[PDB]
């Protein structure tokens, strides 16, 4: 009856299917649409803290409705559906220039039978490596406005500073995207039951 | 047939042991109608049964129901057989260590299991362990660190794959450890002291490889470690003076390099003895025993003898005599180090150290040649025979007083 | 937002690898030969906006403008299986049919005046693209078409998208083999001169290398044409493979050009694929490093100590990034990669997937991307050519009937300037003294 | 960490050798002329890195130089099954093909002519070596190439390498015919002195020895050069087998020199293989071993010098009970089957290795016996007297004088003999129990 049950959760409710749509989403693991979706939300806002706009989750809820045809992961049922939102206005109390401090929360859906092994509590730190490769990503989309601001023309110094930076952030971003990006997300992907287990999923 | 202690109230004459030995007897209480080598037998019995139960968990297949009903008709029988009870007993114990010699050989990969430890634990990739020991120098002539395991774990690595050792999943499988004081927040004095070697036994293996098992197999990787430490040495060192052959050579460069080629002789042939004669010899026997036997006891047995006869031909069950082969190896190291340090002709300080290495390794060398001459003489052991025929076949030790190279400095 | 990106197509060869890429595109996402989305294909979790458009009727159209001053590959795009599969009204013809002649000028001269029907579609494709990070000119840098009239594309996009990438796949052409263009190497070196001051990045693809390997590897004795733009095509695509299949790491074109061109002007990356016929991330690592594997034929100049400033590694299907890592550092132990002097040792790796259309024996392949200074030895040699070409007048009689070598060949002792100045960088960008 | 040994093949003969030796050593490993692992022979626990080099693609490269004043054998190794083996960029070859013509003058300028060449694959096989100890040149000391370009590539290699070995495997010529080279005394000579003072080792392969061995065991009438070269062969992969198959004694070069040479000018090596036969016990292997007949290198049974033998190692490869092994020394011990060294205890040493897995060995069981033993004295003296016998009689001195060598003086040839006289008479002294004196 156990197995039975839990085969039925995995094969009909698609819990395998809810925990990768939330690594896609809730975790922002689709690759060129995040680098235009968030460079058109910095197109609206920039240098970190948004300058009075993404405060209520309707400018950002509509890009992210116009990105949404575009994707790398998603496209899906599991990937329809997403909740993007905000826990904290975006006022700070001395606006700064610099600044990559990006937090959002994105979460995906997850049917009634599956929330006992998809909980929140696992979403809410897929949304919180999901806001450290935002920041990852403004910085990213920083680095191609330089380039491109160098390209359409002191210079040369900036431009060895900022390789020398590149290429240490890129080796430090290469081993966070080996051990948090990567063997997690092995096994993540490559963890669901299968034997059918109703606990196992939960575990795992 | 179930491993089950039911003994509530302490009533039966078995009791469980302590639980790593999962049993043991009640010899207090122990029926003198029951042989020991019959309990023996039943303990064995019963240590398999539940052994198997607790990791189908995690062997008579269906004849326990058979077996039930011969003990049956014996608790039918009016007057209790010894011989009947004992020879049904036998059955069941020859049909269970049948089908576990079958899943040790065939299920276990234990020859797998013997040529790993044989090729790491024991050296038997003697060019191999020449590569790692040339690769981890650095990182074992230093007290070992927290990362020093590390670092020469990653020389291991890299001289598997300079060896073409890459496409081996065992290194994986396989961790060096160094014995380090600091690493339980006396401390090695060196890297080499606080080397280690970890292998990843895999089950029904790790039945085997106990922790009696696993000292005695560390002590035969430090032993052959040691040996072959010396061995590279003193070969270093003549590669050091043939490298100055052309050079002008000084008295004391010739006494060098005499003393260096007698105390390798001497190490070499003892390591000889000691590895085909002693080591070699012993774990052949084993290897022959297990692919000749169906029987998994058996295997277990001719492993644990092969074992056993490598460690007392290589004088280690003889302490003195083992503390005495430790120094010469030790005073091997010495030569080699300072004919390395002064491959020219040696400074005052330099032709100082060659002269005590000279008189220690001499000295040393006759007292273990004529200590092998006795123990040839008083035990017929193979490979002390052949070290002692070795050391004095021309004689030359036997006048030197056993001591290879006893020229002076 | 998408970020679809404008492929240029120049003469035969551009042409070519562009309808390959696109057919190569098309199996990728589930595309059909005329462009349909596949049945099995609709839900894929492939990226199909990143190399073709979706149109209104769920067909996949490549973003594709295939300019040429030769009818001969547009009207075979057009007589092809896949000629629904590339935007017809990006496809601009000179309706003078005489082509550049293999004339560096005369293709200059046909640029000009193809000037508005090529910029006209890099512009329809640049507001078709939701995020358009840049366009990708795909031309030879040895004809006479796709190295003027490709300069002239690659000016006039410079200098209306000045914050837009241009990335260029400029062919070299063959120095063991007669080229049929006499002018060859005063194309090759206007064509190399665009690249290092209009293009972003230049994938080198190296005809000579890829018949190399065709010999070597895939077994294809005297490579056709069609098979070197095969060849090409998969180049490519493996090159776009980090947009059109969701990755974990560089998964757009701007941070593989950021990555790959630290120098503007050294931005001539060599190409490497594996298998050339279970790929371990050893294995992969092990041929992608062997020479055999390299789709770049850079000289061996034994002078020069040339060194790789950086590597990327696309491994295309199921791959570990802890394996990958594992296998980046076998190779590390084994010095199977040299790497630059003066920094740590670049080697990145991008995750791709494969076509889901076509069959991969391999659950692992891989191709290399490598800044390596010995690139410089192609560019030595193109430069040598227009030298030994130009001090001798030689095939300057249809240059001069063009504007740009009517009165001298300025513009190719410039280019061959240019040329050098590429060279002595890659090999200073080879030594600690680059910075 | 691997200890590569790249293999300088010198001249026809030389060159002949090591196609044989890489062909020997991929049939014992496994791998194929194109290079490849063959599948029953990707999980050898063999030590290929030793004796050849593993390209990214799984290829096997020989870290051999080819090296020959000749074209045939060049061209004949270029044509072979073999020729993918060895590295094209670490083989030198002279452009005058007029070779060293059996003059060792001529094999010097030759060596000369290809120096830059020949020391830049030297160079490229270090760098490609992950612990490269030393040179080892495989020539006939009689030829012209490998005996007077050996002389000269063990002269460069001792300026270059100062702290790495030069080893060589000089092939000696049959003392019983007529050498066709009149200057061979001189070539051998020169091979001789340059092993002397800068080389380590010289393994005397001597011709005569070689044809013996050939007629007695192997029933070949006129042993042809092929045959001698692929004894040559056999020889060089059982003696490298524990350096390229990981063994339990001996698994270094510096281990086995200093086992084998104590005095660096008693350098001159026996060989000895058993069975010798076109189930051999140990005890059986150690008699024919101690055969004369059974003795690969033609060393001179002089009478009146007893010999002995300084040091003696056995490697036996393949399927051998232990218990037979020690029984076979002791019963060699006590029926005096080798005489040692009177001034030192006699060091026999046994060394157990297993056979090739990809190799067929038709023996379950061979063995080389390496002996350092004075009557091979009687082989250096007789090659003293051969030079000695040309330079007095200025025998084919017209071709050496114009080589520079030669050019103003004999003196290389002198000295060389002079060398080889010193040689057998401190093999004599090593027989002896002054030999620490000598």
């Amino acid at each position: 009856v156990n197995k039975a049950a839990v085969d039925y959760f995995f094969v009909e409710l698609h819990l395998g299917a809810h925990f990768e749509a939330l690594r896609h989403f809730l975790l922002m693991e689709d690759g060129e649409f995040a680098q235009s979706l968030s460079d058109l939300l910095f197109e609206k806002l920039g240098a970190g803290q948004t300058p009075g706009e993404l405060l209520s989750p309707l400018v950002l809820n509509s890009v992210l409705s116009k990105a949404l045809q575009y994707s790398l992961h998603g496209d899906t049922p599991h990937a329809a559906n997403l909740s993007f939102a905000l826990k904290f206005l975006p006022e700070a109390f001395a606006p700064n220039a610099p600044d990559v401090l990006s937090c959002l929360e994105l979460r995906y859906k997850v049917d009634w039978p599956l929330n006992i092994v998809v909980t929140e509590g696992c979403l809410s730190r897929y949304s919180g490596i999901f806001s450290f490769l935002l920041q990852l990503k403004l910085m990213m989309w920083t680095l191609k406005d330089v380039c491109f601001h160098l390209k359409r023309t002191q210079f040369r110094q900036l431009q060895l500073f900022k390789h020398e930076m590149q290429h240490f952030v890129k080796v430090i971003q290469g081993y966070i995207a080996n051990q948090i990006l990567h063997v997690t997300w092995c096994e993540f992907r490559a963890r669901l039951a299968s034997v059918g287990d109703l606990e196992e999923i939960q575990r795992a | 047939l179930h491993g089950l202690l039911l003994d509530q109230h302490e009533e039966f004459f078995i009791k469980q042991g302590p639980s790593s030995k999962q049993f043991s007897l009640r010899v207090e209480i122990l029926p003198s109608y029951i042989p020991v080598r019959v309990a023996e037998k039943i303990l064995f019995v019963g240590e398999s049964v539940q052994m198997f139960e607790n990791q189908n968990v995690n062997i008579l297949k269906d004849q326990e129901d058979t077996f039930a009903a011969e003990l049956h008709r014996l608790k039918q029988q009016p007057l209790f057989s010894l011989v009947d009870f004992e020879q049904v007993v036998d059955r069941i114990r020859s049909t269970v260590a049948e089908h576990l010699w079958k899943l040790m050989v065939e299920e276990s990969d234990l020859l797998g299991q013997l040529k790993i430890i044989k090729d790491f634990y024991l050296l038997g990739r003697g060019e191999l362990f020449q590569a790692f020991i040339d690769t981890a120098q650095h990182m074992l002539k230093t007290p070992p660190t927290a990362v020093t395991e590390h670092d020469v774990n990653v020389a291991f690595q890299q001289s598997a794959h300079k060896v073409l050792l890459d496409d081996d999943n065992l290194l994986p499988l396989l961790h060096l450890t160094i014995e380090y004081h600091g690493k339980e927040h006396e401390a090695p004095a060196s890297g080499w002291a606080a080397l280690g070697l970890s292998y990843k036994v895999q089950w029904p293996l790790h039945i085997l490889f106990t922790p009696a098992v696993l000292e005695k197999y560390n002590v035969v990787f430090k032993y052959l470690l040691s040996v072959r430490r010396v061995q590279a040495e003193l070969q270093h060192c003549w590669a050091l003076q043939m490298q100055r052959k052309h050079l002008k050579s000084n008295q004391t460069d010739a006494v060098k390099w005499r003393l260096r080629n007698h105390m390798a002789f001497l190490v070499d042939n003892l390591q000889y003895y000691l590895q085909v004669d002693v080591l070699e010899s012993q774990f052949s026997q084993l290897l022959h025993q297990i692919n000749s036997t169906r029987d998994f006891e058996s295997i277990r047995l001719a492993h644990d003898h092969f074992l056993s006869n490598l460690l007392a031909q290589s004088f280690i069950l003889l302490k003195p005599v083992f503390h005495c082969l430790n120094e010469i190896l030790d005073l091997c190291h010495s030569f080699c180090s300072l004919v390395s340090q002064n491959l020219g002709p040696l400074d005052e300080r330099g032709a100082a150290q060659l002269s005590i290495l000279v008189k220690g390794f001499s000295r040393q060398s006759s007292l273990l040649f004529k200590i092998l001459s006795s123990v040839r003489n008083h035990q017929i052991n193979s490979d002390l025979a052949q070290l002692l025929l070795r050391l004095d076949y021309n004689k030359y030790y036997t006048q030197a007083g056993g001591t290879l190279g006893s020229f002076g400095m | 937002m998408p970020r679809e990106i404008i492929t240029l197509q120049l003469g035969q060869c551009g042409n070519q690898i562009g309808f390959e890429f696109w057919k190569q595109l098309c199996a990728e996402h589930g595309i059909s030969p005329e462009g349909i989305v596949e049945e099995f294909a609709t839900e894929g979790t492939d990226r199909k906006d990143v190399f073709f458009y979706q149109a209104d009727d769920e067909h996949y159209i490549p973003r594709a403008v295939l300019l040429d001053l030769e009818p001969r590959v547009i009207h075979s795009i057009l007589n092809s299986p896949y000629a629904k599969l590339y935007n017809p009204e990006n496809i601009y013809l000179s309706e003078h049919g005489g082509g550049a002649g293999n004339n560096w000028a005369s293709g200059f001269s046909q640029g000009e005046k193809i000037h508005e029907d090529i910029f006209d579609i890099i512009d329809r494709e640049a507001d078709g693209s939701d995020s358009l990070e840049g366009f990708v000119l795909c031309h030879s840098i040895a004809g006479g078409t796709g190295s003027g009239l490709g300069s002239y594309l690659l000016e006039r996009l410079n200098d209306r998208y000045p914050k837009k990438l241009v990335q260029t796949y400029s062919v070299f052409p063959n120095q063991d083999e007669m080229s049929d263009v006499v002018v060859q190497p005063y194309n090759s070196l206007l064509t190399l001169k665009r690249l290092t001051q209009n293009a972003d990045c230049v994938v080198v693809l190296d005809n000579t290398a890829l018949n190399r390997i065709a010999t070597d590897r895939l077994h294809i004795q005297n490579p056709s044409f069609s098979q070197i733009n095969q060849l090409v095509s998969t180049i490519m695509s493996a090159s776009t493979t980090t947009l059109r299949y969701p990755g974990y790491m560089n998964n757009d074109l701007i941070g593989l050009i950021a990555s790959l061109i630290p120098t503007p002007r050294l931005h001539f990356l060599m190409t490497g694929y594996t298998p050339l016929t279970k790929t371990t991330v050893l294995d992969v690592m092990r041929r992608l490093l062997q020479p055999k594997n390299v789709m770049v034929s850079t000289g061996r100049d034994r002078q020069t100590n040339h060194c790789y400033i950086a590597i990327l590694n696309i491994i295309q299907g199921e791959v570990d990034p802890t394996q990958v890592h594992k296998s980046l550092q076998r190779i590390r132990e084994r010095k199977l990669a040299n790497f630059i002097p003066w920094g740590p040792a670049s080697i990145q790796v991008a995750l791709s997937r494969k076509s889901p259309y076509l069959p991969s024996a391999h659950r692992v392949s891989g191709l290399m991307m490598a800044n390596h200074t010995s690139i410089s030895s192609l560019f030595e040699s193109s430069c040598q050519q227009y030298d030994k070409l130009r001090k001798r007048e030689a095939f300057l009689e249809q240059f001069r009937k063009e504007d740009i070598f009517k009165e001298n060949f300025d513009e190719l002792d410039r280019s061959r300037e240019v040329v050098q100045e590429l060279i002595d960088e890659y090999h200073a960008a080879t030594r600690p003294d680059y910075i």
